């Protein structure tokens, strides 16, 4: 069975995720898709170069989990549909986490997050990509997830964490 | 409000602009973006948008044809007084001959004074156009018992005629034509483009049709316009010429039964659009000169034609015209009519004669019905009748000049009473003298074909009442090249145009009219100075005297009753009628005007009255005598002579 | 932007922004969306989370709106403001509405 520790898309969701830098990075959005607001975090700085844009989750209590499974849903608009491609445009973004026993609140610090993998969509071109990664063993009271942008044109739609019991 | 930045990807990457609402919205009050934002259904699903785009009729094709714009308004005259139509000061212009143009900036403000809705929110326009409200002018009419309606609504930039019909059940079939410069056409709203809706285009002009495919089907049953010619006629002609073109159609039509009960055919609906264009082209050429100045002579002509066109559209369809009238021009024109001695207008060149008569009718609204304009039209006719070879059909140039001056006079006969008895009854007498068998000949020909000759003739405002159908048939063109049906028609219209009743521009204005018992038995009425004569077959007449020529033993009668000092009597003179005293002791060579102010009638014992001449000058007398006019070879034709003393005298021979 | 191609549907009550709370409008291109003239209306930022409310708009409509706004207010027309008008007209002229018949319109959402 799957026990959900975090689900961005659903259920009265995002409510607090941290952006760094404040304003010039990831952007929170709202747009009715079937008839309803589905919220998303997106950033497309594809022509400004040297982009280090962070999005940090709220604090997630570990519970019993040894290994969590991180489910990501996202679109990635390719660089070719921006004329000046392969110069300052990327088509990946980086997934990190950081374990903590305590809630550090808003005090985000980027030299304390470890990278998990590079997220690539496996079909760059309706094409809502679904990537899943697992991290373990988790050994603290809880953890954070963080999303690094290096200059891609990305929209995160669903971020779902669970463990198998 | 706020301000809005537009980020738009074009050429592959972002270009952003900023729309200031606050700033824009204060510089042009009357802008309501939130009302426009509503009119544009911005959350329209592409399904609903494409369905409504396929509701509007699209045009086949038929792209550009080389049409030449004419030269309508001339460049300002050499050293001209530029007149501000708002500030119309007295003395600004001294004379007719003085050059003058009227500033086109404040003139258009007066033509287009109205503000109303140009683009409604009614079903056919709510789909294609963004609603509009602007300074405009409209002709509007109603036929078929306020069921089929037309409104030609125009600005200085583009014209929109909109046809509408009601089907006894609520439905409304609507079709609109849009004419004007392409860049000056109103803003389209949906996915629409003008090339899909253009029915004709030439060199910055276009004719746009806007209607439903459904409504297009309805109209095609009774309205198949030649939109190519309507575009080519509307672009290539000058504003004045085109205006005359329309008013001739309506004037000739009206003499037929074409306006007592107008039909829903192609022609009548077409002319409805042509009517609107005629007003548009004038207001267009004025507005389209920008800030400038428009030659007063051009204005004198173009707006003359609009005044006469406005009139005929009212007495024919019952149409209303709001706008295209400027009080500045009416004041300016009336000023120049106090410059002119109406007693001697006929002494001017026949171009300034026409330039004065055109200002006379442009300036009538604020001139008064006791202005001496009547004498001016009477003067022109006299100078014309002196230089006219007797009994001949009027020339092209003369007939046009008299037509211009005639409208003034027709606003006396079609005006209950007057104070111009001397000049009016003189104009009506010279008109009775001008129209002979050959003048009628060229009019019927000019009517049968449709040319300018049938538009106007002095016979139309003359005193002849003996013009029965078969009387005219003995004067019609007999050439096989003409159509006898058109010639048969041409007689009726010509006979319809003089029928005393239900016309109201013929009679009941002379004080001698009272002494006639039967008003249908009159034949001809010659007013001279100090006497009028009442020639009729009617016996019971209160004239002073009474004469009977030996008419024949076929025809009813020929009586001649001279009314003295335009005062009738208390009962028909009794006893066997008098005898016309014959005259043989009279020589053909004269050196004096003894017959001045005398009419010289010429009739036939079977046919009836044939020719009338009023001897106004020594020249008119020399023509009669020196020519072959006196032909006694035919015994059936006698030559009466109507004096100012009230005596009728037959000339049977000469020396 | 980061999600250009949306689906236009009538908000149909009480979800509007109505252009008093619109501050940015994105217009897709002739090649960006396979020929669909789509727009996205946005708010400046809301509250703590700083979210930008976005609805999907019919491009051809919204384009023709600004075009008429400019024409209607032709006097003021600052140099770039009238360079928008000609950019908008050409952009509107770049899309074909007769190519929208041989297509599916629910391709998105
Ligand atoms: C807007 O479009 C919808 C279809 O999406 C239509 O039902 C509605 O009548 C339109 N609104 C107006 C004011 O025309
Ligand atoms: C009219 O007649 C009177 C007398 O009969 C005469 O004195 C007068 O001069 C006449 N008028 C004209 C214009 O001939
Ligand atoms: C943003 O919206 C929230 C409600 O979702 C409200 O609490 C907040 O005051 C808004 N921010 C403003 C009005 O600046
Ligand atoms: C795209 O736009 C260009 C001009 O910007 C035009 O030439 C081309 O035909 C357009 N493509 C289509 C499929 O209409």
């Amino acid at each position: 069975k799957e026990v959900v520790l975090l689900d961005f898309a659903a259920a009265g969701g995002e409510l607090g995720w941290l952006t760094h830098p404040y304003g010039k990075g990831w952007d929170l959005m709202q747009n009715i898709m079937n008839d309803m607001p589905i919220y998303m975090y997106s950033v497309c700085n594809v022509m400004s170069g040297d982009q280090d844009n962070w999005l940090r989750t709220n604090w997630v209590y570990r519970g019993e989990a040894e290994r969590i499974f991180i489910e990501l849903k996202f679109t990635v608009r390719d660089c070719n549909s921006f004329p000046g491609g392969a110069s300052s445009c990327k088509e990946t973004f980086n997934l990190y986490y950081a374990e903590s026993d305590l809630d550090y609140g808003t005090n985000f610090q980027k030299r304390l997050f470890t990278k998990i993998d590079t997220i690539a969509p496996d079909e760059i071109t309706v094409k809502l990509n679904v990537e899943e990664r697992s991290v373990g063993p988790l050994t603290r009271k809880g953890f954070y997830l963080a999303f690094q942008d290096i200059g891609a044109c990305v929209a995160l739609l669903s971020v779902r964490v669970y463990y198998k019991k | 409000l706020s301000e809005v930045k537009l980020h738009l990807d074009i050429e592959g990457h972002a270009s952003h602009y900023t729309i200031p609402w606050t700033e824009l919205m204060a510089k042009v009050p009357g802008l309501s973006p939130e009302a426009l934002w509503r009119e544009a259904n911005v959350t329209e699903d592409l399904a609903s948008m494409l369905n409504r785009y396929k509701l509007i009729y699209k045009t086949s094709g038929t792209l550009g044809i080389a049409l030449a714009e004419p030269v309508d308004i001339p460049a300002v005259s050499e050293g001209s007084m530029q007149v501000d139509a708002s500030k119309v000061h007295p003395g600004v212009i001294s004379g007719l001959n003085s050059p003058a143009c009227m500033l086109s900036a404040p003139l258009e403000k007066q033509l287009f004074y109205y503000i109303g809705t140009m683009l409604p929110n009614t079903r056919p326009h709510s789909y294609v156009f963004y609603q509009l409200r602007c300074h405009l002018s409209y002709v509007a009419l109603s036929i078929n018992g306020d069921k089929f309606q037309y409104t030609g609504a125009m600005t200085s930039k583009f014209l929109m005629g909109t046809y509408k019909r009601v089907t006894e059940k609520g439905d409304e079939h609507v079709l609109s034509l849009v004419f004007g410069k392409t860049k000056d056409l109103p803003d389209l709203r949906g996915p629409f483009s003008y090339p899909s809706l253009t029915s004709a285009q030439s060199g910055d002009y276009s004719l746009v049709i806007v209607t439903t495919f459904v409504h297009y089907a309805n109209f095609h049953n009774y309205f198949v316009p030649n939109l190519k010619d309507m575009f080519s006629r509307a672009v290539t002609m000058t504003a004045a010429s085109y205006a005359r073109y329309v008013l001739q159609k309506l004037v000739l039509l009206e003499m037929k039964g074409g306006c007592r009960e107008p039909e829903l055919d192609t022609e009548t609906l077409t002319t409805m659009f042509e009517v609107s264009v005629a007003f548009f082209k004038v207001g267009h050429a004025v507005g389209e000169t920008g800030n400038g100045c428009v030659d007063l002579r051009w204005l004198a002509k173009s707006f003359f034609e609009l005044t006469v066109l406005k009139d005929i559209i009212g007495i024919c369809y019952g149409a209303t015209v709001k706008g295209m009238q400027s009080y500045g021009l009416e004041r300016l024109a009336a000023m120049l009519m106090a410059t002119v001695k109406m007693e001697e207008l006929g002494h001017l060149t026949t171009e300034k004669q026409e330039y004065a008569l055109r200002l006379a009718t442009v300036g009538y609204p604020k001139a008064g019905v006791y202005s001496g304009l009547i004498g001016g039209a009477t003067s022109v006719l006299l100078s014309a009748y002196n230089r006219h070879p007797l009994f001949q059909p009027l020339h092209t140039v003369m007939r046009e000049t008299l037509f211009i001056g005639s409208h003034v006079v027709l606003r006396e006969l079609r005006l209950n009473v007057t104070t111009q008895g001397p000049n009016l009854a003189l104009y009506q007498l010279l008109s009775t003298a001008l129209c002979s068998a050959l003048e009628i000949g060229e009019v019927l020909r000019g009517l049968a074909l449709g040319t300018e000759s049938g538009l106007f003739s002095p016979c139309y405002l003359s005193l002849r009442f003996d013009l029965t159908r078969d009387k005219l048939l003995s004067m019609a063109p007999q050439e096989a090249t003409l159509d006898q049906a058109a010639v048969s028609n041409a007689v009726d219209g010509f006979l319809g145009r003089l029928s005393l009743e239900r016309e109201d521009r013929d009679a009941w204005h002379l004080p001698a009219y009272k002494c006639v018992d039967r008003l249908d038995k009159v034949l001809m009425i010659i007013p001279l100075i100090n006497v009028t004569f009442i020639i009729s077959s009617d016996r019971e007449v209160r004239g002073s005297a009474l004469y009977e020529a030996s008419t024949t033993y076929l025809s009813s009668s020929l009586f001649l009753s001279p009314v003295i000092m335009n005062k009738c009597s208390q009962g028909a003179v009794a006893g066997e009628p008098r005898q016309i005293p014959k005259i043989q002791n009279f020589t053909r060579t004269q050196k004096s005007c003894i017959f001045c102010g005398f009419a010289l009638l010429s009739y036939d014992e079977k046919e009836g009255l044939e020719t009338t001449t009023y001897i106004t000058s020594q020249e008119v007398q020399n023509s009669i005598l020196s020519s072959n006019y006196f032909d006694f070879d035919n015994l059936h034709v006698h030559y009466l002579l109507l004096t100012t003393n009230g005596t009728v005298m037959e000339i049977a021979g000469l020396y | 932007w980061a999600y250009p191609c949306c689906h236009v549907t009538q908000l149909r009550a009480q979800h509007l922004l109505a252009l008093e709370n619109i501050s940015d409008i994105y217009l897709v291109s002739n090649q960006t969306c396979d020929g669909f003239s789509l727009a996205s209306l946005n708010s400046p930022k809301n509250g703590s989370n700083q979210l930008v409310i976005s609805r999907c708009a019919n491009g051809l409509n919204v384009v023709s709106f600004f075009i008429s706004i400019l024409k209607r207010s032709s006097s003021a027309l600052t140099g770039h403001l009238r360079e928008l008008l000609t950019t908008l007209e050409t952009l509107y002229g770049s899309f074909s509405v007769e190519d929208l018949f041989g297509a599916n319109l629910n391709r998105y959402a």
